[PDB]
DNA sequence: AAGCAGATATCAC
DNA sequence: GTGATATCTGCTTTGGGTGGGTGGGTGGGTTGAGGCAATA
């Protein structure tokens, strides 16, 4: 991977702000506290207080959001577990107060970067389900097994282990494992629009619990990560146009 | 093969004549003039082989592609820099075909491989688009071009050739393609339709698709009538090996023609001799000469001359502008030569629409939004008045045409704009027409004891934006029955001089034009007994080709105000705009404004462009403030 | 010809041209912008084709013959100079650099643009004259913006890594479409994994798709405007917006098909605009100094005569009033004047008029269009004409942009609010248009012309003489030009005079004169409590012509009894 | 041109 | 010598009007003009 980040250095890093880092008893450990008193396993973090502490790791952070989240995730379960010995375990969501681009400006330098916009909610989508893990079953003598997605390809037995059978592993769609997901439609902010110009608009994907935070007509600051995904010109052939689409992952809402 | 290079043979000995010289003078004017379309006339060709002209007209393609590489071949011989300059270079042909000649009806499965001359009316025209006839490629690792050739079922040798760019070597090294050294040319396709005049009874016109490639492109727009000389062909295919055995046939141009007056020193001699014969005479003259057939509107043929030559449009520094354009509005009772004096403007002006109130909407009568024959982009087609652009639209039953129809026509009549703003197109377009429009009152028969605005029962504005309106009225009198009845029963029986006694028109007609140029000018029309009567002959009636030439003549003038003349016009717009009740009985036909003032400057300048002058004079102004009197004001009888 | 020879010709002019600076007067053009694009502080580098000229036309003629070509080779010209004219280290590494440290095709590592600034010899063309000849050529197009879309990342090479050999494998791209790479090509992976594209280790470009159009005024008679398509990518995005006026140097090539569609389209092709560049298109304080307001006022279509007040009207309307409350609290300050008159008095001239004036404005008929102008119109001056000709539903828009300054669409039941910030001025015949409507303008001026003898002379005189020279007869001062309007109209408009506390009495005492004037009028006349607010807009833009002075209420209050009479 | 269905020759054990 | 498994061959695809309106608009395609019922 093209990035200098050290997963065991980047979790130190972490472990080292939540245990000192004081608002101008540690904030965030009192953020703990308080997670273990209500049971909402969510940790928000102000990337401002990380960039003041540490300005390697928030730049790692804006960087390389995918790789940096877990460790934070990580580090952070590490010193709940020290301190208290929860249905899950806690996900940090860093966010920024103010936004830090504006929906006319992103541009291809951003891909793969965490960026807040501000914006007004148009359109939610219903709920989406995203297999996460398939179900498999045999044909012929019933036996079953599971097989974890990896990177939105499943690899489909080929031969039953029990019985030998060739092509008889069915997939099972309603014994499978599914998460949610929701697109969202987020309309420029009316002060930020160049004067005489209709809104741009931008997409969002929501995943697990941040599907219906936000309702239409909604105001917010969203913070996530700016992908780019490719466009098949038919859906039978496996071309592609040399022009991506682009959305955002949705990490936090304000 | 040996029958191809005799017809190669025989073409380059025709294009080589010093030994006459027409052809060797033409090439040279070619190459000139940088060209690489030659003309040729079948005429020449069939005196002087008539097997070839024969094979020509029968065989087209193969007789095409020898002729041409025999022009090539000439061109190079007189200079081969210029040869290498272009890929192709294309013959035309004109004359007399014969039995070639054909319409869309006639146009049958007969001709097909051979060369024909259709004649017809543009409806469908399509945008320009490149098309590929060779292709550069060169190879980065190997430092070699190849070069490749294209060919379809519409060229002059049809072979289906793979549309699909070589991209790499039989060597596996990649291959990139040289745009700027390949060839393109030029490509559209239009159709053209029967002169509905020539259809037979009852049936709607036929149509035939036209294929017109390099220069041949936008020659011809929708709503011209053009001559297409070219060869008939017939475009078959195939679908999962199977074919219908019907093919759609096309006709591929070499020539387009359109049916622009062209002058001669002694045409131009004898229109300023008609200029300078008289000062006054020439304006009545003419006016008086317009549509012979009807008993005398005088003041309204006056009108309507002025309109035909117009006014000065003026575009100011700033940016803004006043119209040129004269708009004439005739209210009046049932049979009084209204819609026959539109329809004379319709045969007569270079670029008049007919349009009927009932039958036209305010989409057919600006432009309509379609899907692109191909792509199915969303494109503009032109209605009537954009048709009618530096034109004339004619709108009879003006009355009848619907209030919201009618309020798309403001803007046009004033500013001589349509503003196009609907399916995501933005557009302005030009639509700058005058229009001759008639109507009948709201009770049918003018009612003579009501005031003109209680008759003509339409909007002060839209009053306004016409130039002149004329009351036109039937009144009872039995010295004016005596003279119309005099005249309409000389028209009846007039018989013209070629048919023969009992003849009945018929309905429907054949081709009747055997050349492309027209095998068969005065200043006056000859004396016909019945067409102009017994009387004395004192009056002299001025031909219609000269009037035609003489309009497109004087239409080209710009006079200029003069002191004189602006200080007349004023004093003459302010007694005509304070006079209130100038005379008791008189009303107001429609209400005096700027336009007014505008009007008369208008009319002062046709008329000054009718005698040709290149001042507008105080006897220019004086008609004007005549014209504007008369139309202006008209009496109310109290019973 | 042979291309080596070219590119050492392309070095040469790159390396020694040297230009006469406006002070340095001896500077290298070129080596200059060298260094730059070597430490990053530049991207894109344009060639002028009239450098190029000075030294030798024949290599800007086959430029512009075969410009495809040559963009190429002036790029591997300055990628194979770069190196050279690199003087330190690059201050900053992002993403791309970082997984470079951590064969690679020349273009992975590229990082400028190379554009051509076309020679002033090739004049522009209209969209017509671009023609077949053209393909593959540099010609300069002019037209209007019609459509542009917000930009997006094109790929320029794609990277991909196999999971079990963890090799790399680059795929440069140079097509509307690809076809993505699955199976390793690895020797290793070969004797015995799949591909993956990676997102950061492949170049992205900035793309833009945007629509031409041709002048009106260029179209051939009884003809519609034509239209092309222009791309647009790197720094040549965010130039062009909808509506401006642009001249266009670029490619002219056709548009490459892909997969089955190959086979079935024949050899006719859709075209398309490759961009190169974009380009759109103390004697003064004095003029301030004196009788300004009456100057400018005057200035309003010279062409037109006697409508001395109505001018000083409209004036008011484009500067525009005051936005802001005097503790920065918004208000509402756009001016609405109505015109109605009987016809033939130069309402649709005034009006056409303030639309060519006014920076940001849209002309619309009463039944030119119905069902989007306004939101154009945004921050400008939305001029309706045959205000009475409109229908109910346009009637109601027009009524809710007057009131909350915004446009309300619903789309199947999906809300949404554009902004309509602007400025309304109407014209009308009288008959019967809804009170509702009218007790919202500001100005309601009556235009009634009654003939009279000297007045119609003098206006016959006016007329005559524009119509005998094209311009509007001689006067003591002369008008200013539009050029230099909009200039002035722009600086005042930057103050934002406020009004005093001391004036609250006086504004008040003018206030119940007009009422009291109304109710003894018995006519339909709308002074309201909305008038009290219109005394202070005016007020405040009469003020951001010359804080608000007791001259400024008196000419606001002058104006506005002129209007109800 | 791109991809699935069918046919079939071919290595390996 | 049988079971994969790798290579080769032929089909038909596209949305499109020469493939029909005697397939059907619950299989899917802007723009305008033209009949209805309810409307005022
Ligand atoms: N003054 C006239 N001179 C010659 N022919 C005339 C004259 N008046 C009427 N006619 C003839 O009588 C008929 C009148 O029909 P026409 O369509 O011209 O009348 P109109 O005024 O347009 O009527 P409407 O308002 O009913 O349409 C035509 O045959 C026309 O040739
Ligand atoms: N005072 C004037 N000075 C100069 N030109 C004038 C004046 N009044 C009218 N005109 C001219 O009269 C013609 C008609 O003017 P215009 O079309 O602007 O009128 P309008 O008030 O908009 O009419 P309508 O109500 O019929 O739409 C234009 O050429 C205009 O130049
Ligand atoms: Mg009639
Ligand atoms: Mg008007
Ligand atoms: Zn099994």
């Amino acid at each position: 991977w093209g990035t200098d980040v050290n997963v065991a250095a980047c979790k130190e890093n972490f472990q080292r702000f939540l245990q000192r880092f004081i608002d101008p008893e540690p904030l965030y450990m009192q953020r703990l506290g308080e997670i273990n008193v209500i049971g909402e396993p969510f940790l928000n973090v102000n990337c401002e207080h990380i960039k003041s502490f540490d300005k390697n790791l928030y730049r790692q952070l804006i960087s390389y959001p995918q790789e940096v989240i877990p460790t934070f995730d990580m580090a952070v379960n590490e010193i709940f577990f020290d301190r208290y010995p929860l249905e899950h375990q806690i996900q940090v969501r860093p966010f920024n107060a103010l936004k830090t681009k504006n929906m006319r400006n992103l541009n291809p330098e951003d891909i793969d970067q965490l960026i807040t916009i501000s914006g007004m909610v148009i359109r939610t989508s219903q709920l989406i389900p995203e297999m996460q893990e398939a179900f498999f079953q045999c044909q012929v003598c019933a036996h079953t097994t599971r097989v974890e997605m990896d990177r939105g390809r499943i690899a489909e037995p080929s031969v039953c282990g029990r019985c030998h059978t060739t092509h008889s592993m069915a997939l099972i769609h309603n014994r499978s494992l599914f998460s949610d997901k929701q697109m969202i439609k987020l309309q420029e902010s009316p002060e930020d629009m160049p004067a005489g110009q209709t809104p741009h608009t931008v997409i969002l994907f929501a995943h697990n619990d941040l599907v219906d935070k936000v309702q239409p007509g909604d105001r917010v600051n969203v913070t996530g990560i700016y992908r780019a995904v490719p466009i098949r010109v038919n859906p039978r052939v496996s071309n592609v146009k040399s022009v991506y689409k682009t959305h955002i992952d949705v990490i936090h809402y304000r | 093969d040996v029958e191809l290079r005799e017809a190669q043979r025989d073409y380059l000995d025709f294009l080589d004549d010093e030994e006459q010289g027409i052809y060797q003078s033409k090439v040279r004017e070619l190459i000139s003039d940088n060209q690489y379309r030659l003309i040729v006339n079948v005429n020449d060709l069939r005196r002087k082989n008539e097997k070839r002209a024969n094979r020509l007209l029968n065989n087209a393609f193969e007789e095409l592609v020898a002729f041409q590489r025999a022009l090539k071949d000439f061109v190079a011989s007189i200079d081969a820099t210029y040869a290498k300059q272009y890929e192709e270079f294309y013959v035309g042909l004109e004359g007399s075909f014969g039995s070639k000649h054909v319409s869309p009806r006639t146009l049958t499965s007969c001709f097909l491989s051979c060369v024909v001359c259709v004649e017809g009316i543009v409806t469908k025209c399509s945008l320009v688009r490149p098309k590929v006839v060779r292709s550069v490629h060169y190879c980065p690792a190997t430092k070699k071009t190849i070069e490749r050739r294209y060919s379809d079922l519409t060229t002059l040798v049809a072979f289906p050739s793979s549309s699909v760019y070589p991209t790499k070597d039989e060597e596996n090294n990649p291959l990139e393609t040289e745009y700027g050294l390949s060839v393109y040319k030029d490509h559209q396709t239009i159709t053209i339709q029967e002169m509905p005049e020539k259809a037979p009874a009852g049936q709607l016109p036929r149509s035939v698709d036209v294929i017109l490639d390099d220069d041949l492109v936008d020659k011809a727009k929708p709503g011209d009538r053009v001559q297409v000389v070219g060869t008939y062909r017939c475009l078959p295919g195939k679908k999962g090996g199977y074919t219908s055995g019907t093919f759609r046939t096309v006709l591929i141009a070499c020539n387009v023609k359109q049916m622009q007056p062209s002058f001669s020193a002694e045409d131009i001699a004898k229109i300023k001799k008609f200029s300078k014969t008289r000062s006054k005479d020439i304006f009545d003259q003419l006016a008086k000469s317009l549509a012979p057939s009807i008993h005398g509107h005088d003041y309204v043929k006056k009108a309507i001359l002025c309109l035909l030559l117009g006014g000065v449009e003026r575009d100011l520094e700033n940016g803004s502008h006043i119209r040129g354009d004269i708009n004439i509005l005739l209210i009046g009772d049932p049979s009084v030569a209204k819609s026959q004096l539109l329809r004379y403007v319709l045969c007569t002006a270079p670029r008049a629409i007919p349009t009927t109130g009932r039958g036209s909407s305010g989409v057919g009568l600006t432009a309509a939004v379609t899907t692109d024959q191909e792509t199915g982009e969303r494109r503009l087609e032109a209605g009537a008045m954009v048709l009618a652009d530096r034109g004339v639209v004619c709108i009879d039953e003006f009355d009848k045409m619907s209030d919201m129809d009618r309020t798309a026509i403001h803007e046009v009549m004033e500013q001589g704009r349509v503003t196009i703003a609907k399916a995501g197109i933005h557009a302005r377009l030009n639509a700058r027409c005058s229009v001759l429009a008639a109507a009948n009152p709201v009770y049918g028969r003018y009612d003579q004891y009501k005031t003109p605005m209680e008759n003509i029962g339409l909007q002060d504005s839209l009053l306004s934006r016409f130039d002149l309106l004329f009351i036109m009225l039937d009144q009872m009198d039995p010295e004016q029955d005596r003279e119309i009845s005099d005249h309409v029963l000389r028209m009846h029986r007039y018989r013209a001089p070629g048919e023969q006694d009992g003849d009945a028109m018929p309905l429907g007609s054949a081709v009747d034009i055997l050349a492309t140029d027209d095998p068969n000018t005065q200043i006056y029309e000859k004396h016909d007994n019945l067409l102009h009567g017994t009387k004395k002959k004192k009056e002299k009636m001025v031909s219609a080709a000269f009037m035609k030439k003489y309009i497109h003549v004087a239409k080209i003038i710009k006079p200029v105000l003069t002191q004189e003349s602006a200080t007349y016009i004023a004093e003459e717009y302010s007694r005509l705009r304070s006079q209130d009740s100038m005379s008791s009985d008189t009303a107001r036909t429609s209400p005096v404004t700027a336009r007014t003032l505008e009007t008369l400057i208008r009319l002062a300048t046709a008329h000054a462009k009718a005698r040709m002058s290149k001042t507008v004079d105080l006897q220019d102004a004086e008609e004007a403030v005549e014209l504007v009197q008369y139309a202006y004001f008209k009496k109310v009888l109290e019973k | 010809k042979d291309y080596a020879l070219e590119k050492e010709k392309v070095k040469k002019f790159l390396q020694e041209f040297y230009q006469d600076d406006e002070l340095g007067k001896k500077q290298f053009k070129y080596g200059n912008q060298l260094v730059r694009l070597a430490h990053r502080e530049q991207v894109a580098l344009y060639v002028d084709l009239d450098d190029v000229a000075e030294d030798d036309p024949e290599l800007v003629d086959s430029i512009c013959e075969n410009a495809r070509r040559y963009a190429k080779l002036f790029a591997d010209a300055v990628q194979e100079l770069l190196p050279q004219y690199k003087e330190r280290e690059v201050v900053n590494k992002d993403v791309l650099d970082v997984y470079i440290e951590h064969q690679y095709p020349a273009e992975l590592m590229r990082r400028f643009e190379l554009y051509f600034q076309g020679p002033s010899s090739n004049k522009p063309r209209v969209i017509r004259e671009v023609r077949a000849d053209s393909v593959g050529k540099l010609v300069t197009v002019r037209g209007i913006v019609t459509r542009v879309s917000e930009v997006k990342p094109k790929m320029v090479v794609a990277t991909y890594t196999c999971d079990q050999c963890g090799a790399e494998t680059y795929q440069p791209i140079q097509s509307p479409t690809f076809m993505p790479l699955i199976m390793c090509p690895s020797q290793e992976c070969q004797t015995n994994g799949r591909l993956y594209l990676q997102t950061r280790g492949s170049r992205f470009i900035k793309f833009q798709e945007m629509k031409m159009q041709e002048h009106s005024d260029q179209v051939p008679v009884g003809n519609i405007p034509r239209s092309i398509t222009v791309l647009v990518e790197g720094e040549n995005t965010r130039i062009a917006q909808p509506g401006d006026h642009v001249s266009v140097t670029g490619i002219f090539l056709p548009i490459l098909r892909t997969g089955f569609r190959q086979v079935v389209q024949g050899l006719l092709s859709e075209t398309y605009l490759e961009a190169h560049r974009i380009v759109k298109m103390e004697e003064l304080r004095q003029i301030a100094e004196e009788d300004f307001y009456e100057k400018l006022a005057a200035s309003i279509a010279p062409e037109i005569y006697g409508h001395e007040d109505v001018k000083k009207a409209l004036l008011l309307l484009l500067v525009g009033g005051v936005d802001q409350s005097p503790r920065g609290m918004k208000i509402r300050g756009n001016i609405n004047i109505c015109l109605m008159g009987d016809p033939g008095v130069a309402k649709s001239q005034l009006l056409s008029y303030i639309d060519r004036l006014a920076p940001r404005s849209q002309y619309t008929t009463g039944r030119g269009s119905s069902g989007g102008a306004l939101v154009l119109a945004d921050q400008g001056v939305c001029c309706i004409d045959e205000f009475d000709k409109m229908a109910e539903a346009d009637r109601t828009a027009i009524h809710e942009v007057m009131e909350q300054q915004t446009i309300s669409i619903a789309k199947a039941g999906i809300l949404t609010t554009l902004n309509a910030r602007c400025s309304i001025l109407a014209a009308a015949n009288p008959a019967q248009l809804p009170a509702a409507l009218l007790s919202r303008f500001d100005l309601l001026w009556l235009i009634q012309d009654r003939p009279d003898r000297d007045n119609d002379l003098r206006l016959a005189q006016h007329i005559t003489y524009v119509h005998q020279h094209s311009r509007q007869p001689p006067s003591q001062f002369e008008p200013l030009d539009m050029k230099l309007m909009r200039r002035y109209i722009a600086m005042c408009r930057e103050k934002q005079p406020m009004v005093p506390e001391s004036l609250a009495d006086y504004i008040t005492a003018a206030y119940v004169e007009m009422r009291r004037e109304a109710w003894a009028s018995k006519d339909a006349t709308y002074t309201s409590a909305r008038t009290l607010l219109a005394i202070l807009r005016l007020s405040t833009a009469l003020a951001r012509l010359r804080v608000v002075e007791k001259e400024d209420v008196n000419e606001a209050i002058r104006l506005m009894e002129m209007s109800k009479d």
